[PDB]
RNA sequence: GCAGUCAAGCGUUCAUAGCGACAUUGCUUUUUGAUUCUUCGAUGUCGGCUCUUCCUAUCAUACCGAAGCAGAAUUCGGUAAGCGUUGGAUUGUUCACCCACUAAUAGGGAACGUGAGCUGGGUUUAGACCGUCGUGAGACAGGUUAGUUUUACCCUACUGAUGAAUGUUACCGCAAUAGUAAUUGAACUUAGUACGAGAGGAACAGUUCAUUCGGAUAAUUGGUUUUUGCGGCUGUCUGAUCAGGCAUUGCCGCGAAGCUACCAUCCGCUGGAUUAUGGCUGAACGCCUCUAAGUCAGAAUCCAUGCUAGAACGCGGUGAUUU
RNA sequence: CUCUUAAGGUAGCCAAAUGCCUCGUCAUCUAAUUAGUGACGCGCAUGAAUGGAUUAACGAGAUUCCCACUGUCCCUAUCUA
RNA sequence: GUGAACAGCCUCUAGUUGAUAGAAUAAUGUAGAUAAGGGAAGUCGGCAAAAUAGAUCCGUAACUUCGGGAUAAGGAUUGGC
């Protein structure tokens, strides 16, 4: 039920459809390929985009034959895109990376190679658990 | 509110100024503009450019009591 | 037949038509609501848009996830020497709507209010007013009957104030002249106020405060000549199309036979008056202030001219109004601030802020610094100076 | 294709909560047929793109009325088209069908909207292959592949732009009329509450954000570079140096200013009257009844406030008016 | 077994640029595939120089996927003549 | 001259300097360019555009009519003194 506690102020988008992120769990996918983005709107031709914290809906490209071939939610940690935040900075990322997580939120691995937003650790206190460096 | 500094060419930072990246290994990298960030993209270093703060500081450039009662 | 997939239209039909406004000054369509038991005060102030710089503050908004941490923000800065009064209008309300039945005006008329009753001010005889002031040759019984008349009649009353041009870095010299609406109780305390008022002058402070919310009211930045595109937001038509891909493809169906009001077409854009609203009061100037730019965290003393100086403008020798986020039209144009049309709860109204800092580094490129005090401890000597 | 009437039945019981047989009255002209009025000295044919407007037979969002409405959820219905109705996989396709997000992924019209707007993938000439048919030429409503998309300078329409005449010129104003805008979700809390045996599980007040849409704006961040602003490079030319020419802007790093991006920031108002509906008082009709008289409350409605034009044949106040 | 023929489709190949039914079924690739490929074959109407099958290499030939790449697109923006 | 080179680019000789012009620098165009994150989601289809590239060295599959395939693939280098 997009369990996602806490409100989330708006950061710039950067991965539309199609987008393949890197998988930063020990899940044992390697690549996420988003085909959704949870709680976009419409708007004709527009390609609905996530950002840091954004859950989607992808499948696994490269992975463990258990994780191909099957729609899956992911939350993006890694954003590689420049975004604002409300204290003026405007960072990124090196690369794009979620982690592929459950309807509920909590995730599927126990542990997240590489540093996470502070947005998307303080969005889902299961990434928070898992996370290395934050920011 | 903190000044940041440059941590490529070393100049002064204001708030809500410049940019700022983090590699994959979470060394935080922080420019004042993109003509900075745009070195450090290039594999270019500081210390071989004239104007860092790094260079001068390499070429020493222009740096110019009490009582015990015990 | 029908559209095959539902977009919104492109495009606000209310601001229509999209033609060049009527003047690059924009026109008060409204007043705030006159509580008459309040002091006379002026309801609206002239100035000039100078340019932009960055804030820091800390944010009062419980709850938030920015609640006590410190945020930038962008803010514009209106150069507003006091405006000097030079007469009073009265209305009446008839079944064919607000009449002006007079107008009085002071005797000596600046020779910045004067310029703008002329084309070429160089070959005139500058004969403006030269008669009207004669009218206080007497007792001035002649002024007084219509300014009791005023009194006598004239539900609404506003006030003639003018810019001072010459006191700002403008080139124009000729003043801008507008009508502003007193809304102090009491038509004949206001045209009593308007009267002792007469050539002098009033500064922004009785006006506006601080944390309090104003509408910007000016003429927007125009840009031409437009194409449907960029004018509408109409989506580019394919790389293959011939003739053009910056257009409508259906200009419209057969029926009816005519293209329609409502279809994006190539025409004008920018120059059209607008009435922004809701910007919060972030800063009042008094330019006898020296650390205009200061705030009891920064305490440096440095007025909010930037180094090398509002690009395009100069450097604010005045009083000023710094106001959060952006304001309609563009620098150097002559801009109206208007109090509030209504009472805004709102909490982001009512948040009262106070400045930490005010980002005084150079607008010319990426400014590296604030003051030259500190651009000289940084940098130290050079070949020049010493 | 859509809606009624009767009410035998269905619905544990109970015609009509929700349905409904036998029959019967209808509407509609996004079906197809029927016809042959118009056009064969020519009305560019399918679909899609793009864009605008209209319909309502409402999918969502407002307010309501009904339930086989405890709660949740759903379903029936009224006022309702203000407002939104998407992103992909195969397919030329319309259609069909899946994937996914979504408040929702409603149906239709405008010469089956829209080709001097596009495209040309299909269809539908002239090349060619196959299969069936034919002695044959050739045929095939059987499958394939290649196949030139013309013109606007006229009128009107629309978009913006000037403008004679009413003494002149100038400044400050009014506002008929016409336009109008906002949208939708989520989290916190209410509250693990109401309700329920439990499983489950709301709403108003409040707070924080987000969607679509819109008007701006350039502090900042990114884009853009003929600032050919500085620096670098190759080749060749000026004996060399210094400093430069030529290479359709020779190329490369940075690059102000300007323009400009949900790729950046800011902003988007408040009164009034109604609709459905729920009521008061209240006869007709000594009772009863929201209705007949009269009357209270009320929706994304409507009228305004605000917002944009400002009649070039609507107008008011005011300065100065030539030897 | 029977009716019938000049002989009754062999070797091969197949929903093939030959299959109406048809978006055939199964498999595979995909989140999803009237597409591709692999199979199956009472094949509307496959098939032996009306040439059948297969095939290295070749091809501005029709088609399918993958990596690289991209203003094709999200979504537009800016410059030069 | 550079260079593998009658390539492309610059030059000597000779021969031109002909092509209506002036002032601007709106929309739309024709011709040339660049784009953050994504990377074909665009679309009948990657149409179009980008990416690739010269030379020295190293590495080089299925299949094959043993000639090929083959610059397969894929890497490293490169100036001046
Ligand atoms: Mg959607
Ligand atoms: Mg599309
Ligand atoms: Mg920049
Ligand atoms: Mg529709
Ligand atoms: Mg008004
Ligand atoms: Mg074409
Ligand atoms: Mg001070
Ligand atoms: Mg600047
Ligand atoms: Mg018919
Ligand atoms: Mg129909
Ligand atoms: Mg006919
Ligand atoms: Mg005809
Ligand atoms: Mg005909
Ligand atoms: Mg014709
Ligand atoms: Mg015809
Ligand atoms: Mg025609
Ligand atoms: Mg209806
Ligand atoms: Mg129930
Ligand atoms: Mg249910
Ligand atoms: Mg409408
Ligand atoms: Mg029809
Ligand atoms: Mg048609
Ligand atoms: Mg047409
Ligand atoms: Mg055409
Ligand atoms: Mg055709
Ligand atoms: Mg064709
Ligand atoms: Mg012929
Ligand atoms: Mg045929
Ligand atoms: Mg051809
Ligand atoms: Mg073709
Ligand atoms: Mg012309
Ligand atoms: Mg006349
Ligand atoms: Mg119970
Ligand atoms: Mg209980
Ligand atoms: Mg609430
Ligand atoms: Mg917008
Ligand atoms: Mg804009
Ligand atoms: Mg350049
Ligand atoms: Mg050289
Ligand atoms: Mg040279
Ligand atoms: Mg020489
Ligand atoms: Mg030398
Ligand atoms: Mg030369
Ligand atoms: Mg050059
Ligand atoms: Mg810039
Ligand atoms: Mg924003
Ligand atoms: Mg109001
Ligand atoms: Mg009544
Ligand atoms: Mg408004
Ligand atoms: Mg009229
Ligand atoms: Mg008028
Ligand atoms: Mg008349
Ligand atoms: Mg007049
Ligand atoms: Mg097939
Ligand atoms: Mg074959
Ligand atoms: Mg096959
Ligand atoms: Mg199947
Ligand atoms: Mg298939
Ligand atoms: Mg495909
Ligand atoms: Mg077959
Ligand atoms: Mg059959
Ligand atoms: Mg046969
Ligand atoms: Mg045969
Ligand atoms: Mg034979
Ligand atoms: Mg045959
Ligand atoms: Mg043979
Ligand atoms: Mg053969
Ligand atoms: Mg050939
Ligand atoms: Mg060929
Ligand atoms: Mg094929
Ligand atoms: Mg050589
Ligand atoms: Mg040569
Ligand atoms: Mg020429
Ligand atoms: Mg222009
Ligand atoms: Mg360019
Ligand atoms: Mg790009
Ligand atoms: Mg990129
Ligand atoms: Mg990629
Ligand atoms: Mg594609
Ligand atoms: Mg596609
Ligand atoms: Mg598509
Ligand atoms: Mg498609
Ligand atoms: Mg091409
Ligand atoms: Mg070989
Ligand atoms: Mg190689
Ligand atoms: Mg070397």
């Amino acid at each position: 039920g997009n369990g996602a506690q806490g409100t989330k102020f708006r950061i710039s988008l950067g991965l539309p459809v199609g987008a393949i992120m890197n998988c930063a769990d020990n899940s044992g996918a390697r690549n996420l390929y988003i085909i959704a983005v949870k709680g976009s709107g419409s708007r004709l031709n527009r390609l609905p985009a996530a950002s840091l914290g954004d859950m989607v809906m992808a499948t696994v490209k490269k992975g463990k034959p258990e994780l191909r071939k099957k729609v899956m939610p992911a939350i993006v940690v890694r954003q590689a895109k420049s975004w604002r935040r409300r204290d003026g900075v405007f960072l990124y990322f090196e690369d794009n990376a979620g982690v592929i997580a459950n309807p509920k939120g909590e995730m599927k691995g126990s542990a997240i190679t590489g540093p996470v937003g502070k947005e998307c650790a303080d969005l889902w206190p299961r990434v928070a658990s898992n996370s290395g460096v934050v920011v | 509110m903190k000044v940041e500094i440059d941590s490529f060419s070393g100049a002064k930072i204001y708030p809500g100024r410049g940019t700022l990246f983090v590699r994959g290994d979470s060394k935080i990298f922080r420019f004042q503009n993109s003509k900075s960030a745009s070195l450090f993209k290039q594999r270019k270093n500081p210390r071989r450019i004239a104007w860092t703060v790094l260079f001068r500081k390499h070429h020493k450039k222009g740096i110019t009591r009490k009582t015990v009662k015990a | 037949s029908h559209r095959k997939y539902e977009a919104p239209r492109h495009g606000h039909l209310g601001f229509l038509p999209r033609k060049r406004a009527a003047s690059i000054r924009a026109r008060v369509k409204a007043f705030p609501k006159d509580d008459r038991s309040k002091p006379v005060a002026l309801t609206s102030f002239l100035g000039y848009k100078a340019g932009m710089t960055t804030i820091v503050r800390d944010l009062d908004r419980p709850g938030s996830k920015f609640h006590k941490r410190e945020v930038v923000e962008a803010v514009t800065v209106v150069d507003t020497p006091p405006v000097v009064v030079v007469g009073v209008v009265g209305y009446v309300e008839t079944p064919r709507g607000l009449r002006s039945l007079t107008t009085v005006w002071a005797e000596h008329l600046s020779d910045e209010v004067k310029r703008r009753f002329y084309k070429n001010w160089y070959k005139s005889k500058k004969k403006a007013f030269t008669k009207y002031s004669a009218k206080y040759a007497q007792d001035g019984a002649g002024i007084e009957r219509e300014l009791a008349r005023i009194k006598k009649y004239a539900s609404v009353v506003r006030v003639l104030v003018h810019t001072q041009i010459r006191k700002t870095p403008l080139a124009q010299k000729k003043a801008h002249l507008a009508e502003i609406q007193l809304n102090g109780g009491s038509i004949s305390e206001k045209v009593d106020w308007a009267r002792e008022h007469f050539e002098k002058t009033v500064a922004v402070d009785s006006v506006f405060e601080q944390n309090e919310m104003i509408d910007a009211i000016a003429v927007t930045k125009g840009h031409g000549f437009e194409g449907v595109t960029h004018r509408w937001g109409t989506k580019k038509l394919p790389r293959k199309t011939h003739r053009g891909l910056r257009k409508v493809a259906c200009i419209g169906a057969w029926h009816p036979a005519h293209v329609m009001w409502s279809v994006a077409r190539a025409g004008q854009r920018g120059y059209h008056s607008r009435t922004s609203i809701n910007h919060k009061i972030y800063r009042v100037g008094k330019g006898d202030d020296e650390a205009n730019g200061a705030t009891s965290f920064d305490r440096t003393k440095k007025t909010i001219t930037p180094m090398g100086g509002f690009v395009h403008y100069g450097e604010i020798k005045n009083d000023f109004i710094m106001v959060k986020g952006c304001i309609p039209g563009n620098r150097k144009r002559i801009v109206t601030l208007r109090k509030s049309l209504y009472t805004n709860t709102s909490r982001k109204a009512l948040e009262e802020v106070s400045l930490k800092w005010i980002d005084t580094a150079s607008k010319f490129g990426k400014g590296r610094f604030q003051t030259p005090a500190e651009k000289h401890a940084f940098m130290g000597t050079l070949k020049k100076d010493l």
